């Protein structure tokens, strides 16, 4: 989100999810130990 | 992440950033680096799940006392 901010600052993605998932109210280590699931769900949810 | 001893600590609140030789933990929105301790990072697992986790050292804070409290 930073670039609606400002300035575009990159980021790697699995860094901005654990962001995403601490704004939820949700530790970090879970996405950083679930990834691999995190990642088949969403392309599964994408090609539903 | 970061290993030291088989587990993994993550920051509490902020980011880990590398100027080329040292490893900081910093807030996200301005730039000032403190050195990594046990008060900056909480335990999680062990090493063997994470992707891309680096391999640098962490402090403690209690050691130093423990010298002096040996000593006297
Ligand atoms: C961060 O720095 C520390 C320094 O100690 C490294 O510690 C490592 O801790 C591991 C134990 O959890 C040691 O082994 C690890 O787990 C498995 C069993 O060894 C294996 O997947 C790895 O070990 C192999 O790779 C290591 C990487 O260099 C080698 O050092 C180690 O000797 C193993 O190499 C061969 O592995 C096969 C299969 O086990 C054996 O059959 C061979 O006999 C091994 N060769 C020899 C000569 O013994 C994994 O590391 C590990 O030994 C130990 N040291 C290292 C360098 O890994 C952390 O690994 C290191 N982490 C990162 C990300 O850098
Ligand atoms: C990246 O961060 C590291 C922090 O570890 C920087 O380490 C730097 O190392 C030098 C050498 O020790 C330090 O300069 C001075 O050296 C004299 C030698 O006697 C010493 O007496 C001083 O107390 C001081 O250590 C320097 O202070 C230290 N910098 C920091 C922030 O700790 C490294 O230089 C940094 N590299 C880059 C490209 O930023
Ligand atoms: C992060 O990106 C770098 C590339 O910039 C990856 O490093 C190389 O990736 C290729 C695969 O296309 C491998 O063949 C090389 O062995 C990798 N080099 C090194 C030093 O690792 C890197 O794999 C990516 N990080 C992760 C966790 O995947």
């Amino acid at each position: 989100w930073t670039f609606g901010a400002g300035a575009a600052l990159q980021i790697p993605f699995a860094m901005q999810m654990a962001y995403r998932f601490n704004g939820i109210g949700v530790t970090q280590n879970v996405l950083y130990e679930n990834q691999k699931l995190i990642a088949n769900q969403f392309n599964s949810a994408i090609g539903k | 992440a970061i290993c030291h001893d088989g587990k993994a600590h993550f920051p509490r609140e902020g980011v880990f950033v590398s100027n080329g030789t040292h490893w900081f933990v910093t807030q996200r929105n301005f730039y000032e680096p403190q050195i990594i301790t046990t008060d900056n990072t909480f335990v999680s697992g062990n090493c063997d799940v994470v992707i891309g986790i680096v391999n640098n050292t962490v402090y403690d804070p209690l050691q130093p006392e423990l010298d002096s409290f040996k000593e006297e």
